[PDB]
Protein backbone atom coordinates (compact mmCIF):
# COMPACT_ATOMS: atom_id res chain seq x y z
CA UNK A 1 1.42 -3.44 -0.81
CA UNK A 2 0.00 0.00 0.00
CA UNK A 3 1.22 3.05 -0.86
CA UNK A 4 -0.96 5.45 1.98
CA UNK A 5 -2.31 10.38 0.15
CA UNK A 6 -1.90 12.22 -2.84
CA UNK B 1 10.38 8.94 29.84
CA UNK B 2 6.48 8.51 30.23
CA UNK B 3 4.41 8.42 27.10
CA UNK B 4 2.74 5.43 25.02
CA UNK B 5 4.42 3.65 22.80
CA UNK B 6 1.52 1.97 20.20
CA UNK B 7 2.09 -1.57 19.40
CA UNK B 8 1.94 -1.64 15.35
CA UNK B 9 1.52 -5.11 14.40
CA UNK B 10 3.50 -6.36 11.51
CA UNK B 11 1.83 -7.92 8.19
CA UNK B 12 4.28 -9.34 5.68
CA UNK B 13 6.42 -6.30 6.66
CA UNK B 14 4.22 -4.32 4.09
CA UNK B 15 1.71 -2.39 5.93
CA UNK B 16 1.59 -2.34 10.29
CA UNK B 17 -1.90 -1.88 12.33
CA UNK B 18 -2.44 -0.21 15.46
CA UNK B 19 -5.52 -0.35 17.79
CA UNK B 20 -7.40 3.17 17.90
CA UNK B 21 -10.50 3.38 19.86
CA UNK B 22 -13.63 5.79 19.28
CA UNK B 23 -16.70 7.40 21.12
CA UNK B 24 -17.89 6.62 24.67
CA UNK B 25 -18.47 2.70 24.00
CA UNK B 26 -14.71 3.12 23.18
CA UNK B 27 -15.62 1.27 19.49
CA UNK B 28 -12.07 -0.88 18.58
CA UNK B 29 -10.61 0.17 15.52
CA UNK B 30 -7.42 -1.22 13.56
CA UNK B 31 -5.78 1.52 12.10
CA UNK B 32 -2.72 2.43 10.28
CA UNK B 33 -0.43 5.44 11.73
CA UNK B 34 0.33 6.94 8.17
CA UNK B 35 2.34 9.81 7.51
CA UNK B 36 1.80 10.39 4.40
CA UNK B 37 -1.34 11.64 4.96
CA UNK B 38 -3.29 13.93 7.89
CA UNK B 39 -6.67 12.63 8.46
CA UNK B 40 -8.80 10.15 10.37
CA UNK B 41 -11.00 8.02 9.22
CA UNK B 42 -13.55 5.16 10.12
CA UNK B 43 -15.67 2.99 7.43
CA UNK B 44 -19.43 4.09 9.02
CA UNK B 45 -22.71 1.99 9.46
CA UNK B 46 -23.81 3.26 6.89
CA UNK B 47 -21.22 2.21 4.74
CA UNK B 48 -23.08 0.45 1.82
CA UNK B 49 -19.86 -0.97 0.28
CA UNK B 50 -19.01 -4.22 -0.01
CA UNK B 51 -15.12 -3.79 1.37
CA UNK B 52 -16.78 -2.98 4.44
CA UNK B 53 -18.83 -5.78 5.30
CA UNK B 54 -16.16 -7.46 6.23
CA UNK B 55 -14.93 -4.62 9.59
CA UNK B 56 -15.44 -3.06 12.59
CA UNK B 57 -17.97 -0.04 11.30
CA UNK B 58 -18.49 2.87 13.51
CA UNK B 59 -21.78 3.78 15.26
CA UNK B 60 -21.97 7.21 16.17
CA UNK B 61 -25.86 6.47 17.82
CA UNK B 62 -23.98 4.45 20.20
CA UNK B 63 -21.61 7.02 21.49
CA UNK B 64 -22.70 9.84 23.70
CA UNK B 65 -19.45 12.23 22.81
CA UNK B 66 -20.52 11.95 19.15
CA UNK B 67 -21.36 15.51 17.67
CA UNK B 68 -22.64 16.10 14.71
CA UNK B 69 -21.07 17.74 11.24
CA UNK B 70 -21.89 16.00 8.23
CA UNK B 71 -20.15 18.10 5.60
CA UNK B 72 -18.96 15.02 2.83
CA UNK B 73 -15.23 14.80 2.21
CA UNK B 74 -12.59 12.08 -0.36
CA UNK B 75 -9.49 11.43 0.12
CA UNK B 76 -7.53 10.15 -1.88
CA UNK B 77 -3.99 7.78 -1.42
CA UNK B 78 -2.29 5.74 -3.18
CA UNK B 79 -4.11 2.49 -3.24
CA UNK B 80 -7.66 4.35 -3.73
CA UNK B 81 -10.35 7.03 -2.25
CA UNK B 82 -12.57 6.56 0.23
CA UNK B 83 -15.30 9.16 0.92
CA UNK B 84 -17.90 9.65 3.80
CA UNK B 85 -18.98 12.76 5.81
CA UNK B 86 -17.30 14.69 8.71
CA UNK B 87 -18.27 13.82 12.44
CA UNK B 88 -16.54 14.69 15.63
CA UNK B 89 -16.03 12.08 18.94
CA UNK B 90 -13.48 11.25 21.45
CA UNK B 91 -10.95 9.46 20.37
CA UNK B 92 -8.66 7.27 22.09
CA UNK B 93 -4.80 5.73 21.50
CA UNK B 94 -3.55 4.25 24.27
CA UNK B 95 -3.49 5.76 27.65
CA UNK B 96 -4.35 9.48 25.53
CA UNK B 97 -7.71 10.82 24.62
CA UNK B 98 -8.89 13.57 23.07
CA UNK B 99 -12.24 15.39 21.17
CA UNK B 100 -11.10 14.72 17.60
CA UNK B 101 -12.88 15.55 14.03
CA UNK B 102 -12.73 12.97 11.86
CA UNK B 103 -13.86 11.15 9.25
CA UNK B 104 -16.73 8.16 8.52
CA UNK B 105 -16.64 6.54 5.23
CA UNK B 106 -19.52 5.90 3.59
CA UNK B 107 -18.51 5.32 0.00
CA UNK B 108 -14.71 3.09 0.16
CA UNK B 109 -15.67 1.00 -3.77
CA UNK B 110 -12.76 3.00 -4.99
CA UNK B 111 -9.91 1.60 -2.37
CA UNK B 112 -9.95 -2.01 -3.89
CA UNK B 113 -8.59 -4.22 -4.07
CA UNK B 114 -6.36 -3.21 -0.66
CA UNK B 115 -9.53 -2.26 1.29
CA UNK B 116 -11.42 -5.20 0.67
CA UNK B 117 -8.27 -7.72 1.12
CA UNK B 118 -6.93 -6.12 3.98
CA UNK B 119 -7.17 -6.22 8.08
CA UNK B 120 -7.21 -2.39 9.04
CA UNK B 121 -10.28 -0.47 9.15
CA UNK B 122 -9.59 2.71 8.98
CA UNK B 123 -6.63 5.18 8.57
CA UNK B 124 -4.91 7.41 11.19
CA UNK B 125 -2.93 10.39 9.65
CA UNK B 126 -0.04 11.70 11.30
CA UNK B 127 1.09 14.29 8.73
CA UNK B 128 1.38 18.00 8.85
CA UNK B 129 -1.33 20.27 9.10
CA UNK B 130 -1.54 21.93 5.77
CA UNK B 131 -1.60 18.40 4.12
CA UNK B 132 -5.00 17.43 5.91
CA UNK B 133 -8.48 17.60 3.79
CA UNK B 134 -9.93 20.38 6.09
CA UNK B 135 -6.79 22.12 8.02
CA UNK B 136 -7.40 19.51 10.68
CA UNK B 137 -4.71 19.91 13.47
CA UNK B 138 -3.18 16.94 13.54
CA UNK B 139 -3.48 14.26 16.67
CA UNK B 140 -0.32 14.59 17.93
CA UNK B 141 -0.41 18.60 17.95
CA UNK B 142 -3.28 18.53 19.83
CA UNK B 143 -2.34 16.29 22.55
CA UNK B 144 0.78 18.60 22.46
CA UNK B 145 -1.22 21.49 23.72
CA UNK B 146 -3.59 20.47 25.95
CA UNK B 147 -0.55 19.22 28.21
CA UNK B 148 -0.81 16.14 27.84
CA UNK B 149 2.29 14.61 26.52
CA UNK B 150 6.15 15.61 27.38
CA UNK B 151 6.73 17.19 23.52
CA UNK B 152 5.40 17.37 20.54
CA UNK B 153 6.56 14.47 18.74
CA UNK B 154 6.02 10.71 17.66
CA UNK B 155 8.01 7.86 16.91
CA UNK B 156 8.35 5.07 14.29
CA UNK B 157 10.35 1.95 15.55
CA UNK B 158 9.15 -1.54 12.90
CA UNK B 159 10.00 -5.38 13.18
CA UNK B 160 11.46 -6.80 9.97
CA UNK B 161 9.12 -9.69 8.08
CA UNK B 162 8.34 -10.37 11.76
CA UNK B 163 10.89 -11.46 14.23
CA UNK B 164 9.33 -9.14 17.04
CA UNK B 165 6.87 -5.78 17.48
CA UNK B 166 6.86 -2.39 16.35
CA UNK B 167 6.13 0.50 18.13
CA UNK B 168 4.53 3.81 17.74
CA UNK B 169 5.39 5.88 20.75
CA UNK B 170 3.79 9.50 21.23
CA UNK B 171 5.33 12.34 22.96
CA UNK B 172 8.90 11.24 23.77
CA UNK B 173 12.03 10.28 22.24
CA UNK B 174 12.32 6.25 23.66
CA UNK B 175 16.31 5.65 23.58
CA UNK B 176 15.83 1.90 23.71
CA UNK B 177 14.80 2.12 19.97
CA UNK B 178 18.14 3.01 18.16
CA UNK B 179 21.58 2.65 18.69
CA UNK B 180 23.47 5.24 19.52
CA UNK B 181 23.07 8.89 17.02
CA UNK B 182 20.57 10.14 16.00
CA UNK B 183 20.73 13.38 13.04
CA UNK B 184 17.68 15.33 11.96
CA UNK B 185 16.95 16.91 9.10
CA UNK B 186 14.98 20.22 8.02
CA UNK B 187 11.73 19.82 6.03
CA UNK B 188 11.14 21.51 2.56
CA UNK B 189 7.99 21.93 3.70
CA UNK B 190 5.20 20.92 6.15
CA UNK B 191 3.10 18.27 4.28
CA UNK B 192 4.11 14.66 4.34
CA UNK B 193 7.77 14.82 6.34
CA UNK B 194 9.44 15.94 3.55
CA UNK B 195 13.49 16.78 3.47
CA UNK B 196 16.13 17.82 0.84
CA UNK B 197 18.08 14.20 -0.18
CA UNK B 198 20.42 13.73 -2.88
CA UNK B 199 18.77 10.33 -3.68
CA UNK B 200 20.87 7.79 -5.99
CA UNK B 201 22.66 4.31 -5.66
CA UNK B 202 24.11 3.36 -8.86
CA UNK B 203 25.04 6.22 -11.19
CA UNK B 204 21.84 7.94 -10.69
CA UNK B 205 22.44 10.97 -8.37
CA UNK B 206 19.69 13.47 -8.32
CA UNK B 207 20.11 16.69 -6.37
CA UNK B 208 17.59 17.69 -3.33
CA UNK B 209 15.23 15.03 -4.83
CA UNK B 210 11.65 15.60 -2.53
CA UNK B 211 12.02 12.32 0.12
CA UNK B 212 8.74 11.65 1.87
CA UNK B 213 9.37 9.36 5.14
CA UNK B 214 6.02 7.37 4.87
CA UNK B 215 5.09 4.75 7.64
CA UNK B 216 1.91 4.38 5.09
CA UNK B 217 3.85 3.22 1.80
CA UNK B 218 5.25 -0.16 2.03
CA UNK B 219 7.61 0.31 -0.78
CA UNK B 220 10.35 2.66 -1.72
CA UNK B 221 9.82 5.37 -4.29
CA UNK B 222 11.32 6.94 -7.35
CA UNK B 223 9.55 8.26 -10.76
CA UNK B 224 9.39 6.14 -13.79
CA UNK B 225 12.49 7.81 -16.03
CA UNK B 226 14.77 7.35 -12.63
CA UNK B 227 14.22 3.90 -13.16
CA UNK B 228 13.31 2.89 -16.62
CA UNK B 229 17.03 2.98 -16.39
CA UNK B 230 16.92 0.99 -14.12
CA UNK B 231 16.66 -1.98 -16.20
CA UNK B 232 20.09 -0.67 -17.58
CA UNK B 233 21.33 -3.72 -15.66
CA UNK B 234 19.78 -5.42 -13.10
CA UNK B 235 18.37 -8.76 -14.73
CA UNK B 236 14.70 -8.39 -13.12
CA UNK B 237 11.90 -10.23 -13.55
CA UNK B 238 8.24 -8.66 -14.16
CA UNK B 239 6.35 -10.89 -12.54
CA UNK B 240 2.85 -9.73 -14.22
CA UNK B 241 0.98 -6.70 -13.28
CA UNK B 242 1.17 -6.22 -9.88
CA UNK B 243 2.92 -5.92 -7.61
CA UNK B 244 6.53 -5.46 -8.82
CA UNK B 245 9.66 -6.69 -9.93
CA UNK B 246 10.69 -10.17 -8.28
CA UNK B 247 14.75 -10.83 -8.98
CA UNK B 248 16.96 -13.09 -7.54
CA UNK B 249 18.61 -13.17 -4.05
CA UNK B 250 22.03 -14.57 -4.31
CA UNK B 251 23.04 -11.48 -7.00
CA UNK B 252 25.98 -9.38 -7.36
CA UNK B 253 24.72 -6.27 -8.95
CA UNK B 254 21.88 -4.69 -6.11
CA UNK B 255 23.35 -1.22 -5.60
CA UNK B 256 22.79 0.09 -1.99
CA UNK B 257 20.48 2.64 -1.44
CA UNK B 258 22.59 5.92 -1.34
CA UNK B 259 20.80 8.76 0.43
CA UNK B 260 22.80 12.06 1.58
CA UNK B 261 21.94 15.14 2.57
CA UNK B 262 25.21 17.70 3.45
CA UNK B 263 24.68 17.17 7.30
CA UNK B 264 24.79 13.31 7.05
CA UNK B 265 25.01 9.99 4.47
CA UNK B 266 22.08 7.57 5.17
CA UNK B 267 22.91 3.92 2.91
CA UNK B 268 20.10 1.30 2.58
CA UNK B 269 21.35 -2.49 1.43
CA UNK B 270 19.66 -4.81 -0.84
CA UNK B 271 18.77 -7.19 2.50
CA UNK B 272 16.26 -4.38 2.97
CA UNK B 273 14.02 -4.55 0.33
CA UNK B 274 14.40 -8.52 -0.27
CA UNK B 275 12.62 -11.82 0.39
CA UNK B 276 10.15 -13.92 0.99
CA UNK B 277 9.49 -16.17 -1.92
CA UNK B 278 10.44 -18.99 -0.66
CA UNK B 279 7.86 -21.81 -0.57
CA UNK B 280 8.22 -20.53 -4.29
CA UNK B 281 11.12 -21.97 -4.73
CA UNK B 282 13.45 -19.72 -1.59
CA UNK B 283 16.29 -18.95 -3.96
CA UNK B 284 13.71 -16.18 -4.97
CA UNK B 285 13.04 -12.42 -3.78
CA UNK B 286 10.97 -9.64 -4.24
CA UNK B 287 12.60 -6.29 -5.45
CA UNK B 288 10.38 -4.12 -3.46
CA UNK B 289 10.66 -0.99 -5.18
CA UNK B 290 7.78 0.31 -7.49
CA UNK B 291 7.46 3.14 -9.55
CA UNK B 292 5.37 6.12 -8.19
CA UNK B 293 5.14 9.47 -9.46
CA UNK B 294 3.88 12.35 -7.65
CA UNK B 295 4.84 16.26 -8.23
CA UNK B 296 7.51 16.20 -9.58
CA UNK B 297 10.43 13.97 -8.29
CA UNK B 298 9.27 12.78 -5.19
CA UNK B 299 10.60 9.74 -3.43
CA UNK B 300 8.42 7.64 -1.03
CA UNK B 301 11.21 6.47 2.03
CA UNK B 302 8.77 3.80 3.10
CA UNK B 303 9.46 0.74 5.55
CA UNK B 304 12.25 -0.19 3.96
CA UNK B 305 14.08 2.37 5.14
CA UNK B 306 12.32 2.53 8.45
CA UNK B 307 13.10 -0.80 8.25
CA UNK B 308 16.74 -0.02 8.67
CA UNK B 309 16.71 3.12 10.85
CA UNK B 310 14.34 3.70 13.53
CA UNK B 311 12.73 6.90 13.20
CA UNK B 312 11.79 9.74 15.36
CA UNK B 313 8.62 12.37 14.07
CA UNK B 314 9.18 15.70 15.46
CA UNK B 315 6.73 19.17 14.81
CA UNK B 316 8.49 21.25 17.68
CA UNK B 317 11.92 20.29 15.87
CA UNK B 318 10.52 20.97 12.61
CA UNK B 319 12.14 17.75 11.23
CA UNK B 320 12.59 13.83 10.99
CA UNK B 321 15.07 11.96 13.49
CA UNK B 322 17.24 9.22 11.28
CA UNK B 323 18.83 7.13 13.39
CA UNK B 324 19.44 3.25 12.91
CA UNK B 325 16.73 1.06 14.01
CA UNK B 326 18.52 -1.08 17.25
CA UNK B 327 17.65 -4.91 16.15
CA UNK B 328 16.16 -5.53 20.05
Amino acid sequence: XVVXAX
Amino acid sequence: SENDSIELDDVANLMFYGEGQIGTNKQPFMFIFDTGSANLWVPSVNCDSIGCSTKHLYDASASKSYEKDGTKVEISYGSGTVRGYFSKDVISLGDLSLPYKFIEVTDADDLEPIYSGSEFDGILGLGWKDLSIGSIDPVVVELKKQNKIDNALFTFYLPVHDKHVGYLTIGGIESDFYEGPLTYEKLNHDLYWQIDLDIHFGKYVMQKANAVVDSGTSTITAPTSFLNKFFRDMNVIKVPFLPLYVTTCDNDDLPTLEFHSRNNKYTLEPEFYMDPLSDIDPALCMLYILPVDIDDNTFILGDPFMRKYFTVFDYEKESVGFAVAKNL
